[PDB]
């Protein structure tokens, strides 16, 4: 997990994850639906937005060239980071 | 088997320190001192951003140091003379005897110029001496002044140099008489060329640079995520003092 | 700070004095890197901030 | 004896250069204070006695 | 009283240890501090104006009006005991 | 009414808030006082008068005060202007008197205080030797007024009294044969405190002379004492503080000869232009230019020194003054052989500067520089400017 200074305690982290998401071990997305959009900026280029739609049961998807892999798993909560898991602070 | 920690610093003890392979960006200083031996330099000086230069070591003039070049004075005083050339990664080291039993100091006079990869360790450098390239001075051999010494030879401990004469050879060994016009502007002549380039540089020094912004920015993001860690260095100092101060009474009786 | 820099994990170069260890994730992730050797360097050593040091390099205590 | 003395060589240069950059900032502005105590007629001296290490008060001296 | 005071302490040490560092306060044998113009007048009563001196003057005095134990040699004696 | 002295109640206050400002200060282990000093040139700004001369001296201590990091030594410097700039206004001389011994003992500490290193001693000597001479002078002074008080019965500065008043007047210039003190001071204290010397009290008492003396007699022996004595000491001395002591009693020959014909225009420029080169002087770090002041000393054409000597010599053939003249310029060739030799050891050398360790690096390049921008002042100085 990226430091949690200056992040709002609401904002479910999972995006703020210490991983580059590859082939091999891609980076875990919960939502609570089967599908889910999600904002993935160009490596290469802050200034540059692209936006995906995952989807449940599906092969690991790269959004933006030479970007991290994802994959989407449905869960009944999201770990609303800054009081969930820093509280518990393991 | 020596302690990294010095209690006893003119400046008191680094309460942090930190590992090499924890640097993830090189911090080499040009110029730094060491304990109670302090540098001394021109206003004027070139120092090149590679060299490496430390402690008590005296510099007059129009002198330069370029790029690589060291200038070790830990174990002496070492002195440079008006307006004398180091070019690039060249040594000026010394020891703390010498078997001549004069001083172990190694004294560069005024007018001398070194090419690269020199290295001159407790030796006497008399004024107005060309010092070529891949060759060393070793300790307590003194060059006399109106000299040349070619490239790639080797001077010997304790031994000397006659004046007015081209010398080298490994060992180095009589080549010819310098000519009365060598002695009189050609040793000048390299001198103020390279002092002339040495000003060269000195004109675009852009000194201290911008690189420090994005360690600045890493170091702001640090604050932004809380991170970076405040320490009194001067309060600390005086707790660590006073501990040593008495641990070390804790122990006579 | 080059001091302590890798270098390249060959199959037929013997590590013997320097240590394999994984690449940081971006390497391996950008431009297939899965193993690198760094120097095995004793911790009472010292070097300069200047040197180039680079690799199977093993270093003795002090 | 050179092993010895370039063993005690490396400890001096590792302590030198094993100090952080606010480190040498506080030492930096350490040996500005100092000097300007340098100075007997400084009015100060009279009143503050301070270390030599780090400029700081450590008692009065009347 | 045996109470201490800042500034009463007979040293450089100790003074110069008091007006630079509130050690004294710690001990509870040095009277505390007063709280109110009360306590403030009270202590102004105590150093300025004696008060501490008056007492024994006093004493001294009663003891000018009191009896004595003097004894008129060589025309009195002392008391003795056989074992002498 | 009081309305018209508010200045002098603001003197007061302002020294009152100051020294309360100063002990709060030095209770939290402060150890420089920039504040200070920038409060004081305040301070020495408000108290001015709108006179040319009072703002010219002004201005010249307050670029003085950056030379010093000393409270008391503040103090005592702002002491001594007052008293300075109070002399610029001395109607009588119980106020003369007072000014110039409240003058004498500010210098006295002020020498006495700044000492540091083995040169302690020397310093220590030399003004105790100044502050006996003072005394001795100024009880002389005393004794002289006392005699004219009893004659005249008034506060007029008139009769044959005001010779010794003269004399006295003398003696604090320096003037030869009354000028070994000067060398004597030249010989052992600081750089600064030598600075502050050479400048203000000679200004402020060529002011209360311009302004409120007159005398029935003549000082030109003792020119020719100051000028002969001047040069050929500064000549035959090795020594840089006693050449420049030697050059300055020269120099206040100079300026004597110059008041003793009057026509003060010349005096006051001089004066002025030497008092810059001074300033320039004692706060030199690179040795490059230090013969630019022996040039602006030994009266080359291109810079001020020599139209500062010219219109001298001009007035002095204003009244034919042939003696004196002759005698002015003889010595000003003199004084070319041992500038010369200045030029030598500070020009034909190699170049050198030390660098800064404790910060402050090069903390006087400005001052410097400026002063240094003289070769420019002749375009103005030509015209008839001062008058």
């Amino acid at each position: 997990y990226r430091p949690l200074g200056d992040k709002e305690l609401w904002h479910e982290a999972w995006m703020y994850e210490d991983k580059f998401g590859t082939e091999e071990d891609p980076i875990i997305v919960p939502s609570l639906e089967a599908e889910r959009i999600i904002g993935v900026t160009d490596p290469e280029d802050e200034t540059l937005v692209v936006w995906g739609i995952l989807k449940d049961g599906e092969p690991p998807r790269q959004f933006v060239e030479n970007g991290e892999f994802y994959v989407l798993k449905h869960v009944e909560y999201i770990k609303k980071v800054g009081d969930v898991l820093e509280a518990i602070e393991g | 088997g020596v302690s990294s920690q010095f209690f006893d610093a003119p400046n008191g003890p680094s309460v942090k320190q930190v590992l090499i392979e924890d640097e993830w960006y090189n911090r080499q200083r040009s110029i730094f001192p060491l304990l109670d031996k302090e540098p001394y330099y021109p206003v004027d000086v070139f120092v090149a951003p590679n060299a490496v230069v430390c402690g008590d070591v005296d510099i007059y003039g129009g002198a330069s140091v370029f790029f690589g070049a060291v200038l070790r004075g830990d174990l002496n005083k070492i002195r440079l003379g008006n307006r004398s050339a180091i070019l690039d990664r060249a040594v000026v080291h010394a020891a703390r005897a010498v078997p001549t039993g004069l001083n172990a100091a190694t004294l560069i006079g005024e007018k001398v110029t070194v090419e690269p990869y020199a290295v001159l360790r407790s030796c006497r450098v008399e004024p107005k001496v060309i010092i070529g390239a891949r060759s060393v001075v070793c300790e307590g051999a003194v060059v006399e002044s109106e000299s040349i010494l070619a490239p790639n030879s080797v001077v010997p401990p304790a031994r000397r140099i006659p004046s007015g004469e081209l010398w080298g050879g490994s060992p180095a060994k009589f080549i010819r008489k310098l000519t009365d016009h060598e002695r009189d502007r050609v040793l000048d002549d390299v001198s103020t060329h390279y002092h002339n380039l040495a000003t060269m540089f000195r004109r675009e020094a852009l000194e201290p640079g911008t690189a420090w912004r994005d360690v600045e920015a890493w170091r702001q993001k640090l604050v932004d995520q809380g991170e970076y860690e405040w320490i009194n260095f001067r309060e600390q100092k005086y707790l660590m003092r006073l501990q040593h101060e008495a641990e070390a009474l804790e122990k006579l009786t | 700070n080059l001091a302590f820099a890798p270098v390249h994990r060959k199959p037929d170069v013997p590590v013997n004095a320097g240590q394999v260890v994984p690449a940081p994730p971006a390497a391996a992730r950008t431009l297939k890197i899965k193993e690198v050797v760094v120097p095995n360097k004793h911790s009472t050593a010292f070097v300069a901030a200047n040197a180039n040091v680079l690799g199977n390099v093993k270093l003795g205590a002090g | 004896k050179s092993a010895s003395c370039y063993a005690e060589l490396s400890a001096i240069h590792k302590f030198e250069q094993s100090k952080t950059f606010e480190e040498q900032y506080t030492e930096s502005c350490i040996i500005k204070d100092r000097a300007a105590l340098a100075d007997p007629s400084n009015s100060v001296h009279q009143m503050w006695e301070y270390d030599s290490q780090t400029a700081l008060v450590a008692r009065a001296k009347r | 009283g045996t109470e201490r005071r800042p500034g009463e302490s007979g040293a450089w040490k100790q003074i110069e240890r008091q007006r630079y560092a509130s050690d004294w306060e710690n001990d509870p044998t040095f009277k505390r501090t007063p709280k109110n113009l009360a306590e403030v007048l009270d202590d102004s009563a105590s150093m300025l104006l004696l008060t501490d001196v008056w007492r024994g003057m006093a004493y001294t005095l009663g003891a000018f009006f009191d009896k004595k134990v003097t004894i008129m040699y060589p025309f009195e004696k002392g008391q003795l005991s056989p074992r002498f | 009414x009081x309305x018209x002295x508010m200045i002098e109640l603001d003197l007061c206050f302002g020294l009152l808030l100051l020294i309360l400002f100063g002990l709060l200060s030095l209770r939290n282990g402060h150890v420089s006082l920039a504040h200070i000093r920038f409060i004081c040139q305040c301070w020495l700004v408000m108290i001015t008068p709108l006179e040319v001369q009072d703002f010219a001296l002004c201005i010249l201590t307050v670029v003085l005060l950056q030379s010093f990091h000393s409270f008391e030594a503040l103090l005592f410097l702002l002491l001594a202007y007052i008293g300075q700039l109070y002399m610029m206004h001395s109607c009588n001389l119980v106020s003369f008197y007072v000014c110039l011994e409240a003058q004498t003992l500010c210098v006295v500490v002020l020498c006495g205080l700044l000492a540091r290193g083995a040169s302690t001693s020397f310093s220590v000597e030399a003004a105790l030797k100044f502050l006996l001479l003072s005394a001795m002078v100024s009880g002389m002074a005393l004794f002289w007024f006392s005699a004219m008080y009893q004659r005249t019965g008034s506060l007029d500065m008139v009769g044959q009294e005001t010779f010794w008043i003269l004399l006295v007047m003398l003696f604090k210039l320096g003037v030869a044969p009354m000028h070994m003190w000067s060398v004597d001071l030249y010989g052992s204290i600081p750089k600064s405190l030598l600075l502050y010397l050479s400048t203000a009290p000679k200004l402020s008492l060529f002011t209360f002379w311009a302004s409120s003396w007159h005398h029935d007699f003549s000082v030109g022996v003792f020119i020719l004492f100051s000028m002969f004595i001047g040069s050929i000491g500064a000549y035959g001395q090795p020594a840089l503080r006693s050449l420049f002591a030697y050059s300055t009693i020269n120099e206040i020959g100079l300026l004597l000869l110059a008041v003793e014909t009057a026509g003060f225009h010349t005096l006051y420029q001089h004066l002025g232009i030497y008092i810059i080169t001074q300033l320039l002087l004692w706060n030199l770090t690179d040795k490059r230019l230090f013969a630019l002041c022996a040039v602006s000393l030994a009266g080359l054409p291109p810079f001020a020194g020599f139209f500062g000597k010219a219109w001298i010599f001009w007035h002095a053939m204003s009244v034919q003054a042939f003696s004196l003249l002759a005698a002015a310029l003889f010595c000003t060739l003199l004084s070319l052989v041992y500038y010369l030799r200045v030029i030598r050891l500070f020009w034909t050398a190699p170049v050198h500067t030390a660098a800064s360790f404790t910060g402050a690096p090069n903390q006087t390049t400005l001052t410097s520089a400026c002063a240094v921008a003289l070769a420019f002042a002749p375009v103005m100085l030509v015209k008839p400017f001062v008058i």
